[PDB]
């Protein structure tokens, strides 16, 4: 055994795997380990068990990690070392990019990422090639969850809401993709997305209000407004069943206090149906924007074409708006 | 092709852009996957076909998966050895849905998490592997399933109070494990741990999160909950984070443990918002839901995303008295397609999508799934709570249908699975006796 036999090793005595195969009844979906696999881990019982912060107990979690990086009690008690020794970040930064583009889908990896960015003694300012690799992991997987979240703290924590490459960034994945939903909330956050640093985070302005009225902004950039609806249009135009942007556009409307009305005429320019998106716009305008008479079965239409031909799938949704609408109607017509 | 199959899930969508890009490519080969499937003429699938045009529930090829999941794994499945609590949830929750008696796993269950607990508290993935909500959430949802004194005796209460205290965050939400990641799923296990062993809901008295002002578990969750709420409508898996099914799944079951669906649900989520991202998780032809916009169906959220509509039906109706009720607003039909036609493998388990090998955590949750859109699951007035609301969820058949229609069940009586309880994803029976035993359990000094 290579830790066994290493004089390097010699001062500490391993805690054996008890996995319950041998006091009573059998263990279930057990793993027939490797010997390398269960003479590391058994090494790595007794440097915990002992609290070890230590050089050779570091090369140990990175062997574990080379066998198994889904372990994750290995990580958390590799960053407690990598602090505990004031060890150099920016090189153990440098070898996580290593591991992290070894296994793409591996999250751990990236909740280590921000345990570690978060020290503002060692990262004081946004490291100068950070984004460039969170770039090279969305051009092998453009909607990874983990990335994005990771992506989502390093904006908060470096306060780069207005940083030019974070707009840039999801405008060249936008580009490539039209459809990346993960860039469309990237975008929300970086434009719309609380900023106090004395408040807890969260993906919405105003949740201490009503719930109809979580997103709505305390102070509104007219202009920055009308220019992320042009460019929703404008995306929108390139692929009009693409969700992504018509409900980016909701979300924006909904911060600045604009009604779906402000839409009206741009929903109605894809009515021969190019988007059902239109059409649930053209509904909800009908339905809850405007008063007029006629209005609620104009809504009613919308909602019967999307049931019966344009997203019948949903017809059980579609037939709730209508009852809703309808009994909306009928206590306006009593009144 | 068979006569009993609509239109709708026999060809891809009426709309269709010119644009192509990797999103369109790839929803476009899972069409093309799923279409002959569906139509019930690809040589990989058994009958009998039903009246619509549907292959049975294989029960036998799956159950011989799921206990065979059970089993040895060899040295190349390394990486699941922080998951093997979950290989024993999965597999005993697939077999209690297929209507087995897992009694007989008690004595394998207690060997099993005994090794696998910590003298500090809480459970993690096996010896030597530090506490972790979500194993200690797989863990005693297998207690539960299994049942037994000896069982319920096997978990150290006061220790996991002090642990999962170790958890709660100053901003409600609850880390996984002590330097762990904070997200919506681990608040949700936490909850369901606290709940089924009737934890104390006062933090102990040294908990580090009553240095910011909190007191109890629940202080400040539903406001941290309502923060994972984004413009689209569904739930992050923390603040900012884009809107998932699985998410979704976990705030909203957690919001179900802090009071009525019709008081929690509205007060802390849009809903307005809310219903139509949920209802935009289900595509056609392939009938499934995807967990977020954008991205392909897969059978695991026939249970992320079709559990959350019981919930929020649930807080549209109100809890029922032991009347009207707004009904299903997602397709029974689509997803059951879905799950009979596309995601069986001739071999047995049940997996994400065509051109996927199976494995035990498919094969759970497409059943559960399964189960859901069998039933009428409801909250009412009557707890067997001595949580009250969480423990008042009552079930009537949803019976297999004859005709067309917009609600219909489309699985036959001999696909039905039992129920599961839509917060705790166990049997009823399983929730309430755990719950019960230890509310009549004194908290240990
Ligand atoms: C109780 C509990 C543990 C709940 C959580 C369960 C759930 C599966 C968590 C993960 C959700 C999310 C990050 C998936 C993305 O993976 P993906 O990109 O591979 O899948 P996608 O394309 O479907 O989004
Ligand atoms: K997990
Ligand atoms: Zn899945």
């Amino acid at each position: 055994g290579k830790y066994s036999s290493d004089p390097e090793w010699a001062s500490i005595k391993p805690i054996e795997l008890n996995d319950g195969s041998d006091f009573g009844a059998m263990p279930l979906a057990t793993i027939s380990y490797s010997p390398e696999y269960l003479e590391a881990t058994s090494y790595l019982r007794a440097v915990m068990a002992a609290n070890e912060m230590s050089e050779r107990a570091l090369r140990l979690t990175g062997d574990i990690i080379s066998m198994n990086p889904a372990h994750y009690t290995v990580w958390i008690y590799r960053a407690k070392i990598l602090f505990a020794l004031g060890k150099d970040l920016n090189e153990e930064i440098e070898w996580l990019n290593k591991v992290a583009l070894k296994h793409l889908k591996n999250y751990q990896i990236w909740h280590h990422r921000q345990v570690l960015m978060s020290s503002r003694a060692h990262f004081p300012t946004l490291p100068p090639r950070e984004q460039d690799f969170l770039m090279e992991m969305f051009a092998q997987d453009a909607k990874s969850y983990h990335v994005w979240t990771y992506r989502h703290w390093l904006v908060r924590h470096f306060k780069l809401w207005d940083h030019p490459r974070e707009i840039q960034d999801v405008e060249a994945l936008l580009k490539a993709d039209v459809r990346n939903n993960s860039a469309w909330n990237h975008r929300y956050m970086l434009r719309f997305g609380p900023r106090d640093e004395n408040e807890f985070d969260a993906g919405l302005h105003n949740t201490t209000g009503p719930s109809s009225e979580k997103g709505r902004l305390p102070v509104v950039d007219e202009d920055l407004v009308d220019s992320e609806l042009q460019y929703s249009q404008s995306r929108i135009l390139e692929a009009p069943e693409n969700r992504s942007p018509w409900s980016y556009a909701r979300g924006v409307l909904q911060a600045a206090g604009r009604p779906l009305s402000e839409w009206k005429d741009f929903a109605r320019s894809f009515v021969a149906v190019k988007s059902s998106h239109a059409i649930e716009w053209l509904a909800d305008v009908y339905a809850e924007e405007d008063g007029s008479e006629g209005s609620a079965a104009e809504a009613v239409k919308m909602l019967t074409l999307l049931k019966e031909k344009y997203d019948p799938i949903r017809r059980n949704y579609w037939e709730y708006r209508i009852r809703q609408i309808t009994a909306s109607a009928a206590h306006a017509t009593e009144i | 092709v068979h006569p009993g199959i609509p239109a709708l899930f026999r060809e891809p969508p009426l709309i269709h852009d010119l644009l192509s890009t990797e999103t369109t490519e790839l929803q476009s080969e899972t069409v093309n996957k799923c279409l002959p499937l569906l139509k019930g003429i690809h040589n990989s699938q058994k009958g009998p076909f039903n009246k619509y045009g549907i292959p049975a529930l294989q029960r036998k090829d799956h159950l011989e998966y799921l206990y065979d999941s059970l089993e040895d794994y060899p040295a190349s499945f390394v990486a699941l050895d922080a998951s093997r609590p979950w290989m024993v949830y999965w597999a005993l929750a697939g077999l209690c849905l297929l209507g087995e008696d897992v009694t007989r796993f008690r004595e394998r269950v207690i060997s099993t998490f005994t090794a696998a607990q910590n003298s500090t508290g809480g459970i993690g993935g096996g010896h030597g592997q530090m506490s972790h909500v979500a194993s200690s959430y797989a863990a005693v949802l297998s207690i539960a399933m299994v049942g037994g004194e000896e069982a319920f005796k096997l978990i150290d209460r006061k220790a996991m109070w002090k642990w999962l205290g170790k958890l709660k965050q100053p901003d409600g939400g609850f880390t996984v494990c002590e330097g762990g990641e904070e997200d919506v799923r681990g608040a949700y296990c936490a909850m369901v741990v606290h709940a089924l062993l009737d934890l104390p809901l006062a933090l102990p008295p040294e908990a580090e999160a009553r240095q910011n002002g909190l007191e109890t578990f629940t202080d400040g969750l539903p406001e941290y909950l309502s923060r994972c709420q984004t413009y689209e409508g569904g739930i992050s898996g923390s603040p900012g984070s884009e809107a998932h099914g699985a998410y979704a799944f976990c705030a909203l079951a957690c919001l179900c443990l802090l009071g009525r669906p019709e008081v929690v649900v509205p007060r802390y989520m849009n809903i307005a918002t809310l219903l139509p991202w949920l209802s935009a998780r289900q595509y056609a032809p392939e009938g499934g839901f995807s967990g977020r916009t954008n991205k392909l169906v897969d059978g695991c959220y026939s249970h992320w995303v079709g559990n959350c509509w019981p919930l929020v039906q649930a807080a549209l109706d109100g809890t029922q008295p032991l009347r009207s009720s707004v009904g299903n607003l997602y397709s029974r039909e689509g997803l059951t397609r879905y799950i009979l036609s596309c995601c069986q493998c001739k071999l047995g388990g049940l997996r994400d999508k065509p051109g996927k090998h199976p494995d035990s955590y498919h094969t759970c949750y497409a059943l559960t799934g399964l189960s859901t859109v069998q039933y009428y699951h409801y909250c009412t007035d009557s707890s067997v709570s001595s949580f009250s609301s969480a423990f008042s969820w009552k079930h009537d058949p949803n019976f297999a249908s004859d005709g067309q229609g917009s609600d219909i069940g489309v699985f036959t009586e001999n696909d039905r699975l039992v129920p599961f309880h839509p917060i705790f994803v166990i049997p009823h029976k399983s929730a309430e006796d755990i719950r019960v035993w230890f509310e009549n359990q004194s908290f240990d000094l």
